[PDB]
């Protein structure tokens, strides 16, 4: 099937790595102390 | 310890690149005076790693090159001149927030993803499967131009969108997207490189799905683009690096997932995405560089064209003693054209100056068959999957026969680029008049 093989194919250059901005963690308003 | 920096400078990864120039900048703080000196001069651990620095600099991928510039002031005009810093490890530190307990949705059997992931599936199915309707019911006749229009600045390449009625038209360095079955722009692009360099190649990338776009660059470079069709949204770029040296030359393969370069060399290269590394590098083994180079999926057969006239096969499996095992000699002249079917028995063919169309067989060292057009052509085109050759003239005379020979099409136009649509018979001819046109069924 068709759909078979498009689901085999692979899906280059298609992780986290690649597709999000590399930044920094924002920081927190903590007041518990 | 100095040593390692340099290695790492042939990995495609632009993150390890960013870091490694931060470690040069690491390096480097402590002993400034000799690369000062250097560089003064210039206006042997040093000097390579200077020489590592200027290659980073010329970084195709924007971030890499601005840490490098910023980084060079700090050693020519010499106090700490240059500050930087990047925050690979806090996004990593970034995992620990997500849920950890939790299936994710993405893998949920209902969510929308499986959906639209399907439909897109059932789309490319449809029209791979009406493909075959069309074409075997009698051959059918392209007698009906559907679309022809202008454009600033000559056609260099074309390429069809896979499941699109919209090609992509390229040049030395912009890009421009025209749908013929509107007859209307879609965008445009600016590759970005500059004026000493030039596009030698353009290759879609992941057509199932999500289809993303690739440049090649005669520097011996490669770039990645998306969110390049739609028409509210800016293309964004994926991936770029320079690993090489006809230029440069690359062929794809999806269904084995690798990259493969070559150019005006005796060397042959093999990238994979996901590692990012290279995986294989085979020398030609003959004396002459490269023209044309293409392969099967998921088979060691590696065909490719040379400037001697001669066309080898390597089995990419053995040692590169034994990596050839499949030469012809027919052609006197230069390679104009070389490739492999990937039909269930294996065929090449081949076409240089003499002007001497001949097909081959792998088992067998002559050409099965031979045909001619015109003694010199301009564009040569072959159906994956169908008894159809496309051969453009420079006398304005293009046509489309059968393998036989039997001609099925005759047209009148200066060709450029010209070339088949992979499932729904269609011919796009771009020519040397900056003029585009496609032609369709009936």
């Amino acid at each position: 099937e068709a759909d078979l093989t498009d689901w085999n194919l692979p899906l280059a250059f298609m992780k986290k790595r690649h597709c999000e901005k590399i930044e920094g963690s924002k920081s927190l308003a903590q007041s518990w102390r | 310890v100095a040593m390692m920096l340099a290695q790492l400078v042939s990995d495609g990864s632009p993150m390890v690149r960013k870091e490694l120039v931060v470690a040069l900048s690491h390096l480097v703080v402590q002993y400034e005076s000799n690369f000062c000196t250097v560089a003064l001069q210039f206006i042997s651990v040093y000097t390579q790693i200077w020489r590592v620095l200027l290659h980073l600099a010329a970084d195709p991928y924007p971030e890499v090159s601005d840490v490098a510039m910023k980084v060079l002031n700090s050693i020519a005009y010499k106090f700490i001149s240059a500050t930087v810093q990047t925050g690979f490890c806090d996004w990593s530190a970034r995992y620990f927030a997500q849920p950890v307990m939790k299936i994710p949705e993405e893998h949920d059997l209902e969510s929308q993803i499986r959906k639209e992931r399907e439909w897109r599936f059932l789309r490319n199915s449809r029209v791979r499967r009406q493909a075959q309707q069309v074409i075997q019911k009698g051959i059918t006749r392209l007698d009906d131009q559907i679309f022809l229009n202008r454009n600033p600045g000559v056609p260099s390449v074309v390429k069809f969108h896979p499941f699109t009625p919209c090609i992509a038209v390229a040049d030395k360095d912009s890009i421009c997207f025209w749908d013929w079955e509107k007859g209307e722009k879609l965008d445009y692009f600016h590759n970005g490189n500059p004026r000493y360099t030039r596009v030698t190649a353009m290759e879609y990338l992941n057509g199932q799905d999500c289809s993303l776009l690739l440049t090649a660059t005669d520097d011996g470079a490669i770039r990645v683009w998306k969110n390049f069709a739609d028409l509210e949204k800016n293309p964004e770029m994926v991936t770029a690096w320079q690993g090489l040296s006809a230029g440069m030359v690359v062929d794809w393969e999806q269904e084995t997932g690798l990259l493969m370069s070559s150019g005006d060399v005796r060397i042959v290269r093999i990238w994979d995405t996901d590692r990012e590394m290279k995986v294989q590098d085979i020398p030609t083994g003959a004396d002459s560089c490269v023209t044309s180079l293409s392969c099967d999926s998921h088979r060691s057969l590696i065909v490719a064209g040379l400037g001697d006239g001669s066309i080898r096969v390597y089995d990419r499996r053995m040692a590169l003693s034994e990596c050839r095992v499949m030469t012809y000699r027919e052609h006197t002249a230069w390679v104009v054209k070389a490739s492999l079917q990937k039909r269930p028995d294996g065929h090449i063919v081949s076409v240089s100056v003499n002007g001497d169309v001949r097909i081959f067989d792998p088992r067998m060292p002559e050409s099965v068959n031979v045909l001619q057009i015109v003694k010199g052509l301009t564009a040569l085109d072959i159906h994956p999957q169908a008894d159809l050759i496309a051969c453009g003239s420079v006398n304005q005379f293009t046509a489309i026969y059968n393998s036989s020979g039997e001609l099925i099409n005759n047209i009148k136009y200066a060709i450029s680029c010209l070339a088949f649509h992979p499932h729904w018979p269609h011919l796009a001819v771009g020519s040397n008049d900056y003029y585009i046109s496609v032609y369709s069924v009936e």
